[PDB]
């Protein structure tokens, strides 16, 4: 009776993976990323980086490798899951749409091998004669590339070297030969084999096995015209290839270990090279041209390029440029300058990409104040390690406010010797209208002076030929701006009321009753062009540049959506879209290379079409918005801009890949609106409602506006604290040992440029190399408005910080930071030392009120009821609060590193392995264990959904949820909970906590972030709910394509090493919301039995509305 | 002024001129 449900909240940031090649056409530069489940393709033009086609697979991709065998017109991709799944992939745009077809498939486990320090390893012969693995030890994989193996078939061959570190193919042999790095006794080494697909065999390999480097940890395959293989150790750069051997060893390295390297020339002549501090170097091997035409290699030589983020993947693209793929930070776009102009740095930074790296800490906080909170993370590692605030949906912040009382209409008006900035701003009440005059934001009103008085206008621009038009319900009305009085009127001819009115810079289309009449603006005179009576009666019209060919309408009886030429009224379309309510807006604008028309239903929905204007031929969806009559209207943040959707839930229309970008915005209600570029009230907006008038700014394209602060260090863990309005953000940073017997600073990082900065110096402890890393951790006082680092207190010396607390205890009045920490030597890995300290935040220092000294390592605590729940080692104390502020202490025996509190005295710690549950009583002070969990699992973290569900993760990406067992006898079978719960995510969970992002029928919300940057929700459902979606799974899988032809059964199945069991207790919307992306008849192929597309489309419309 | 960074590969010049 668990019924959990999943979505992303947003997708994974970090960059694992990303290969250069012709995947689109021939010369089509593609730069293919892989991030964890997502695949994304772009295209090398002009523009930079412009993507094609962003997939989405059942599975990690664990080797991508690009690849065109004999007699093939474009690359084929490769991709390996790390479920073992491979799959060739093929781009085809044959037709306008484009398609990944899956020229094979097939699983390549083994069910009898160990996977290998270093991982999996996926190379590719140099002329597509088989694809080579290196899943499990002692076991190289086969893959034979013909036609006939669509079903991927595969063979093992067997590998007497055990420990393998990495492996490559050969460029230049006489048939497929390999060379890789293995470890055995007696340091490691670097073998030759020749892979004989014929008899299956290894046959003995082109050259003699060299020693190598100790901690050699890659190998390049070097181009035809050198042929060979560089290693990559930690000091030496070596080069191999038979008998001839160079090596150079810079003491420039050996600083940080080489991790990535790529290939900039075709010949080979220059690498790319990498270290986790973040540098790039540019590994040379120069020419040496002799007297017979032939090319030889002489020397090797290394100099620093300057400084990346630190990177995961590396490709050169084209003219100078290098993307640099950062798992533990933002992935940028790179320019490499021959001359280094500034400093030392041949490198430039063109463009950065938002990663939330390695979720390592997170908190929920009403940043914003209504009921929408936003996420403070503590991203990134070493120096790319920052706080990410995510804020969910478009934000303004205002500027002024005043007192007004149901207005019906918002309009820019400039009225001067044109100074390029709006100095008028006209409102409309039900009848009457006042000019507001305002010179700086003045209320008091002049009606510069023909406008109408008490008549409530409908339109108020800036017509062309230097004039002021007004619609309203007397006429329409030309002031001037030659003297700047009442100089042309279209009274009407039955001289009754207009109705609808549409005014752009020259044209004028006006409706009264049925009647549609067209005006054009000339020099103080009112022309009359077209004339008609339509069909039936008009409810809103629109025109869009100052002439236009199309004039677009909607009728009071039909909901018609009809389109007219405007030299005359010629009938272009009429949609059957009939409902029964009125079309309030339309609206026809330019986004992106294409024309949208845009109609906004009385009921809440809206509309949205495509079309040309050379005819009226017209995309119908019923995307729902708010509840009432939204009013459009285009505004202008940039030149190539976008349109507002007033209403009781404010929607914006972005361009997204040229499509529709549907983000709320942070506003209660708003019924009016129009921009405003003032010369008081720069590039601002007026928002009209039913109650103020604000006035401010805009934010962001899309959904999420992320905020940055970056922290140059390593942010652990992260409390908010309300009283000192300002977070609590536990760090270390790393210091290497002095020629003096201490440390330094590798860079200046916030902990040492903070604004207080004090230390320790407590004696609590009475019972030392050269050339090392250490670690120092800090409890920085980031504020929450002006982030920084207003206090940074520094701990002891092989110090670490493990938990941090922001809580109030017993009867205390004041509100505390409690940081458990754990003496770290650098020898024995279980610590027998350790430290609670109670700081507070007084005013601008951080005293120091408590310290209860403590053997073992403070993992994990919380506060409880009032008392300091901890966990120290294998023990789980209780602690209090003693009124001489001394925390006395109250026992279990178990390693708890996670630990959460529902509340109710009920307790969840983990690991020794896996789950327990806990209760306090106020009976003894001693818990009673409950139920545990006896099934083990590597956990790394925890959650309570209610007192019966709790939710893990562990260290195999998967998710489970555990319940009280309600079997025949309490005696024992109480004392068990079962796993109701089973769920692959493919992410590594570090953090779960409550609350949402959206402003909030499903009842719950917990969010969890993740290594890859990804962020997830995680809510209840009803057994109703459930048993709807889980039908609802077990019919997409048949009628939803999947990339690699791997069944979503598959990917969500828990896996292990050991226990691979089915799903259960569990939905991802992440393949229900898609079912809003499908056609009909595939989309009524799900809903048949048990129920109509209209029945599903708009309810997952409101299971998108969680996150 | 690098050595090694005369003459990167050019495999098309208006691929990345905008920005």
């Amino acid at each position: 009776m668990s019924y959990n449900y999943v979505v992303t909240a947003q997708k994974p940031t970090a960059v694992n993976g990303c290969v250069t090649g012709h995947f689109t056409s021939a010369e089509d530069l593609n730069l293919l990323i892989a991030k964890n489940t997502r695949l994304e393709i772009y295209v090398v033009t002009a523009e930079g980086l412009r993507p094609v086609k962003e997939v989405g697979m059942y599975g990690k991709i664990a080797v991508m490798e690009l690849f065109r065998p004999k007699g093939e017109s474009k690359d084929l991709l490769f991709i390996l899951t790390a479920k073992y799944n491979a799959c060739i992939l093929e781009y085809k745009q044959s037709g306008e749409s484009i398609d990944i077809i899956t020229r094979a498939h097939g699983n390549v486990q083994d069910r009898i091998g160990r996977p290998s320090e270093t991982g999996i390893i996926g190379i590719i012969d140099p002329e597509c004669r088989m694809i080579g693995l290196r899943l499990y030890d002692g076991l190289f994989k086969v893959i034979p590339l013909d036609r006939d193996n669509k079903e991927l078939k595969a063979f093992n061959i067997r590998l007497e070297e055990l420990h393998v570190i990495d492996v490559k193919f050969l460029y230049g042999c006489q048939a497929p030969t390999i060379c890789f790095v293995y470890q055995d006794p007696q340091g490691r080494h670097v073998k030759t084999y020749e892979v004989s697909l014929r008899e299956k065999e290894f046959n003995k390999g082109p050259w003699k096995q060299e020693n190598v480097e100790a901690e050699a940890s890659m190998v390049i395959a070097v181009p035809e015209p050198f042929g060979g293989a560089i290693i990559i150790g930690q000091e030496s750069i070596t080069y191999h290839n038979g008998d001839k051997y160079l090596a150079i060893a810079p003491p420039i390295i050996k600083q940080s270990t080489i991790v990535c390297h790529n290939r900039v020339d075709p010949n080979g002549s220059r690498y790319l090279l990498g270290d986790m501090e973040g540098r790039l170097f540019m590994l040379l091997l120069e020419k040496e041209e002799q007297m017979d035409g032939t090319v030889t290699l002489k020397d090797l030589r290394v100099e620093l390029l300057g400084e990346t983020s630190i990177a995961e993947c590396l490709t050169y693209l084209d003219n100078g440029v290098v993307f640099v793929g950062s798992r533990l930070g933002d992935s940028q776009l790179v320019k490499l300058n021959v001359d280094s102009n500034e400093q030392g740095s041949y490198v430039v930074a063109m463009e950065t990409f938002t990663n939330l790296g390695p979720i390592v800490d997170m908190c929920v906080v009403d940043l914003e104040r209504q009921g929408q909170g936003q996420l403070v993370t503590c991203s990134g590692a070493f120096k790319e390690g920052s706080l990410r605030i995510i804020r969910n949906g478009i934000g303004i912040h205002e500027h002024a406010s005043i007192d007004l009382p149901g207005i019906k209409g918002l309009w820019p008006l400039r009225s001067d010797p044109n100074r390029e900035t709006d100095d008028t701003l006209v409102l409309s009440f039900v009848g009457q209208t006042r000019v507001l005059m305002l010179n700086g934001e003045e209320v008091e009103e002049t009606e510069l002076m023909g406008f109408v008085d008490d008549q409530q206008t409908f339109f108020c621009g800036n017509v062309a030929h230097q004039q002021l038009i007004q619609i309203t319900s007397a006429s329409v009305r030309l002031v001037s701006q030659e003297p700047k009085a009442l100089v042309s009127e279209w009274k009407e001819p039955q001289a009754k009321n207009i109705s609808v009115a549409s005014c752009n810079s020259s044209q004028v289309v006006v409706a009264v009753g049925r009647a549609l009449y067209y005006l054009q603006i000339h020099p103080q005179e009112l022309r009359q062009i077209s004339h008609t009576e339509m069909e039936h009666e008009v409810a809103c019209l629109d025109i869009t540049p100052g002439l236009s060919p199309l004039c677009a309408i909607g009728l009071w009886t039909d909901i018609s959506a009809r389109i007219l030429k405007l030299p005359s009224f010629e009938l272009l379309h009429k949609e059957m879209l009939g409902g029964e309510i009125i079309p309030r807006s339309i609206l026809m604008t330019t986004f992106e290379s294409s024309h949208y028309l845009l109609c906004a239903l009385g009921d809440g929905a809206l509309f949205y079409f495509g079309l040309n204007i050379e005819t009226g031929l017209l995309d119908r969806k019923k995307v729902t918005l708010g509840t009432q009559p939204t009013v459009l209207r285009t505004f202008r943040s940039l030149s190539t801009t976008n349109v507002f959707a007033c209403s009781d839930r404010p929607t914006v229309i972005y361009s997204s890949n040229h499509k529709l970008v549907f983000s709320n915005v942070n506003l209660k209600e708003v019924n009016y609106m129009c921009p405003l570029n003032s010369d008081g009230y720069p590039d601002s907006l007026a928002l009209a409602n039913n109650s103020t008038l604000t006035i401010g700014t805009i934010d962001e394209i899309q959904k999420l506006h992320i905020r940055t602060v970056p922290l140059y260090e390593s942010p652990r863990k992260i409390c908010y604290q309300e009283v000192s309005q300002c977070f609590g953000v536990l760090s270390s940073r790393i210091e290497v040992q002095d020629t003096s017997g201490g440390t330094t600073a590798l860079r200046p990082s916030a902990s040492t440029q903070a604004l207080s900065s004090s230390v320790s110096s407590s004696k609590l402890f009475s019972s030392t190399s050269f050339g090392e890393e250490v670690e120092v951790h800090n409890l920085l006082i980031i504020d929450q408005h002006t982030f920084e680092v207003l206090h940074a207190h520094q701990f002891l010396q092989n110090e670490y910080a493990l938990s941090l607390v922001s809580c109030k205890l017993g009867k205390d009045p004041n509100t505390y930071f409690i940081v458990g920490t754990a003496m770290v030597y650098p020898e024995e890995a279980e610590p027998k030392q350790g430290r609670i300290v109670v700081f507070q935040y007084s005013d601008g220092k951080l005293q120091t009120v408590a310290e209860k000294e403590v053997k073992g390592a403070v993992y994990s605590m919380v506060e409880f009821n009032g008392k300091l729940l901890a966990s120290i080692n294998s023990t789980v104390r209780l602690y209090e609060w003693t009124t001489e502020k001394e925390l006395r202490t109250h026992y279990n025996n178990i390693m708890a590193l996670y630990l959460k509190t529902k509340g109710d005295f009920i307790l969840v710690g983990d690991l020794m392995r896996s789950v327990l549950l806990l209760a306090y009583k106020p009976m003894e002070g001693n818990f009673e264990e409950i139920a545990r969990d006896f099934n083990p699992n590597w956990m790394s973290a925890v959650e309570i959904l209610d007192d019966d569900n709790f939710l893990g993760a562990e260290n195999a990406f998967n998710l489970f949820v555990c319940q009280k067992d309600s079997a025949a006898t309490t005696d024992e079978e109480r004392q068990h909970l079962q796993e109701v719960g089973l769920f692959h995510l493919g992410e590594f969970v570090n953090v779960f906590c409550h609350g949402s992002l959206v402003m909030q029928p499903t009842q719950g919300s917990v969010l969890f972030g993740t290594v890859n940057g990804m962020i997830g929700l995680v809510t209840s459902l009803s057994e109703s709910w459930y048993n709807l979606l889980l039908d609802m799974q077990n019919r997409l899988n048949k009628v939803i394509k999947s990339v690699g032809k791997i069944e979503h059964s598959f990917w969500r199945s828990f896996h292990t090493e050991r226990k691979t069991e089915p799903a259960t207790g569990f939905i991802d919307g992440d393949l229900i919301e898609s079912f809003l992306d499908i056609s009909r008849p595939k989309m009524q192929e799900v809903v048949a039995n048990l129920a109509t597309a209209d029945d599903l489309i708009k309810v997952v419309e409101e299971l998108t509305r969680i996150h | 002024m690098a050595d090694f960074l005369k003459g990167l590969p050019v495999y098309n010049k208006s691929n990345f001129s905008r920005f």
